[PDB]
């Protein structure tokens, strides 16, 4: 949590990328996990709840992460409000995530759907890498600011992509 | 038959060039720079196979310990092709 640059956000990026970087290994380590029937049946929560909890964070993280990219490349003091928006969304996908992994064995995209997920977070946490750098200074982040153009797309190809197996879900995992 | 597919290395989060070469009795990757094989799977080996929009994902039985899955283009040609050629082998 420091600031290297010249602007507040730099912290809060600091930080939560320190979070989000735990959740990244479980996930990371939860996909072999999963498969080899080591891993519990979810947390806390039903099958078609699972599809209800994650799909109403991910509408509300892509209705974020917006204008979180215009934040990143100049918007300092709002940037951190993105930030804690954003990242508070992804701990109940990764929890609800690791739910359907263990307790969905209906259709092989139980493990499509943790990938979904695995590489969606990575988005996020490449994402909050370039918003570190450019965040509220365009001087500081000349590249960056192509940078943070290649994280936003990435994280929109992983969120339609989750969708498409959410909506399916409904009798594709129920 | 070669395909554009994507794959992502453990520790970073980006999407980089690939080539893979499939085949009637083996499937395998083959690298952009140095043009050499890494490493193959056997066709009889794979047990699933997930056909998504964006990903795939490639499920083996007793070969991987680990997990394979890249972003193609036409991940419905390639379940496909793979289905047929088992129909072939077991007339």
């Amino acid at each position: 949590g420091i600031d290297p640059f010249t602007a507040p956000g730099q912290l809060e990026c600091e930080t939560a990328i320190a979070a989000l970087n735990s959740c990244l290994r479980d996930l990371d380590q939860a996909s072999l996990a999963a498969v080899s029937q080591q891993l519990a049946p979810r947390e806390g929560i039903s099958q078609e709840a699972l599809h209800t909890q994650m799909l109403t964070a991910v509408q509300e993280i892509s209705h974020l992460i917006e204008p979180l990219a215009s934040a990143a490349r100049a918007e300092a003091s709002q940037l951190g409000h993105k930030v804690s928006q954003m990242a508070q969304y992804f701990e109940p996908l990764t929890l609800a995530a690791v739910g359907a992994a263990s307790k969905t064995l209906s259709h092989p995209q139980q493990m499509a759907l943790l990938d979904q997920t695995k590489t969606l977070a990575e988005s996020a946490l490449q994402l909050l890498y370039t918003a570190k750098e450019a965040g509220g200074n365009p001087k500081q982040a000349a590249h960056t600011q192509e940078a943070l153009e290649e994280a936003v797309q990435m994280m929109t190809e992983a969120v339609e992509d989750l969708t498409t197996t959410l909506n399916e879900a409904a009798s594709a995992a129920g | 038959s070669f395909f554009l597919v994507k794959e992502k290395m453990k520790g970073k989060n980006k999407l980089v060039p690939r080539l893979l070469g499939i085949t009637k009795e083996s499937v395998m990757r083959v690298d952009e720079k140095t043009k050499e094989v890494i490493q193959e799977w056997s066709l009889t080996n794979i047990k699933r196979w997930a056909a998504s929009p964006k990903s795939f994902t490639l499920d083996f039985g007793d070969y991987q310990d680990g997990y394979y899955s890249v972003q193609t283009t036409e991940g419905e040609q390639i379940a496909q092709l793979i289905a047929g050629y088992i129909d072939i082998i077991l007339k």
